[PDB]
């Protein structure tokens, strides 16, 4: 699940460390 | 303060000292050798195997490479594999783990450390907190209400247990329900409670069900650090990029894009009804829970900077006219799209996620009356053929009242103010 048009998502990114 | 040393590692506790003395000097690699030394003489220690992973951490730190954390990683996980770990360093050694899988991405891996957790330590209700996020961060959504509910069984006062409580539930459209939790979770103060996630979704809670209060919760979001403005509510931003809901097409330096797009919108808008008339099913509908009522979809041919190429062979015209502008096909934080809107459509007052990203409308179907957008307090309409811009970080609003259906073209672009290399780094959205 993405952010697309909103904010609904617990978290909108992908995290890939330093 | 925390026992950290079985029987055996106090009567080591000379060499553990001298070796962690090392890693909190600064000296890192030293550090390392004296916990590798450690390791091999001592292999059943806890302590000396938990000071080889806390060096890794640190090692990784300063030199900025995933590399060694995740080495890092394995060694705190052998840590819990030793025999008679002591509590207290068993559960840190565990929750650096998980925390640090969280940091590199690895939220599946970061889970299954989190339910380990759990079963050993029960009656933590800190850890079946730290759970609940390790499910939602994976879309498990059903399991994280469940692990809150728990929480909220034992100790029902749990502040953070209530926010997330809340947020899911929202989440889920039950929007009268969630409000006393997000409410009385942000007003608890507890850790992990004063998050611009909670008051943007209190807020939009309180606005969907008429609660006049809502810009009271917006103002002490924007007080507390959260919100740029008490208008513009997005959460991934670069600070300091120009802040304004409308724009003119100079105002962007977009404008061979916005000429582009007016001078050839009949193609647009004819490879766009042709999709509609033997391709529906191209067209999504809209699944993030904006409408208040009505018909809202959506055909998209980029997303994240990605071009869909099946989706790019119904308007084959029209992306390859988009591939001449990058400052859209390659911004990773916004997409490039058909929107179809029928009669008896409102969508609730929202913002988008990020301000890295402008917004343009090519009016493509237009009916004379009943279509209308407000962003910010300035309300406009579209015109076919023509294209508004403006910035969807800020709260906006739209309507559809007219006979007959409206569409437009949908153009995201990078925030002309940021630079190459940002464009190049900030994570897709
Ligand atoms: O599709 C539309 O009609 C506009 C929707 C609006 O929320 C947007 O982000 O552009
Ligand atoms: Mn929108």
């Amino acid at each position: 699940g993405k952010c697309k048009d909103g904010l609904g998502e617990y978290t909108c990114t992908s995290l890939e460390g330093f | 303060k925390p026992k950290l040393l079985n029987k055996f590692d106090k009567t080591i506790k000379a060499e553990l000292d001298a070796a962690e003395k090392l890693r909190k000097r600064g000296k890192i690699e030293e550090a390392v050798n004296a916990f590798k030394e450690l390791v091999r003489k001592y292999p059943q220690s806890p302590r000396a195997r938990y000071g080889k992973a806390q060096c890794e951490d640190d090692l990784a730190e300063k030199r900025r490479s995933n590399e060694v954390l995740r080495g890092a990683i394995e060694t705190y996980q052998e840590v819990a594999s030793l025999p008679d770990v002591p509590a207290d360093l068993l559960k840190l050694s565990l929750k650096r783990r998980s925390d640090r899988q969280q940091f590199l991405g690895h939220m599946r891996g970061s889970l299954l450390t989190l339910q380990r957790l759990v079963q050993l330590f029960p009656n933590d209700t800190s850890l079946k907190n730290d759970l609940g996020v390790g499910y939602l961060l994976i879309g498990d959504n059903d399991n994280a209400k469940k692990v809150y509910e728990e929480v909220l069984s034992v100790t029902p006062n749990d502040g953070f247990a209530k926010v997330h409580y809340g947020f899911i539930l929202k989440a889920q459209n039950k929007i009268a329900e969630s409000i006393p939790y997000l409410k009385e979770g942000i007003e608890s103060g507890d850790p992990g409670t004063d998050d611009g996630r909670f008051y943007f979704h209190l807020g939009d809670a309180m606005q969907r069900v008429g609660n006049k209060e809502a810009y009271k919760w917006y103002e002490l979001g924007h007080k507390r650090g959260h919100f740029a403005s008490v208008w513009q509510r997005s959460l991934y931003n670069v600070n300091g990029l120009k802040a304004q809901p409308w724009w003119t097409p100079k105002e962007t330096g977009y404008t061979e894009l916005v000429k582009s797009l007016e001078r050839n919108w009949k193609l647009i808008r004819d490879e766009g009804l042709a999709v509609m008339d033997k391709a529906k099913g191209l067209f999504l509908p809209e699944d993030e829970n904006l409408r208040e009522k009505g018909d809202w979809s959506q055909f998209t041919l980029w997303q994240q900077g990605r071009r869909n190429e099946n989706a790019c062979k119904g308007a084959p015209k029209t992306c390859t006219l988009l591939e001449k502008f990058p400052e859209t096909t390659g911004c990773r934080r916004g997409q490039i799209k058909y929107s179809i809107m029928h009669p008896g459509t409102h969508v609730w007052p929202h913002t988008g996620p990020t301000n890295c990203r402008l917004r343009m409308h090519l009016g493509l179907v237009i009916p004379k009356e009943g279509c209308k957008i407000r962003c910010a307090n300035e309300t406009k309409t579209w015109e076919e053929g023509k294209v508004l811009i403006f910035d969807d970080s800020f709260e906006h609003e739209v309507w559809q009242d007219a006979s007959s259906f409206r569409l437009i073209f949908i153009v995201d672009v990078w925030h002309p103010e940021l630079t190459p290399q940002q464009r190049r780094s900030l994570p897709a959205i």
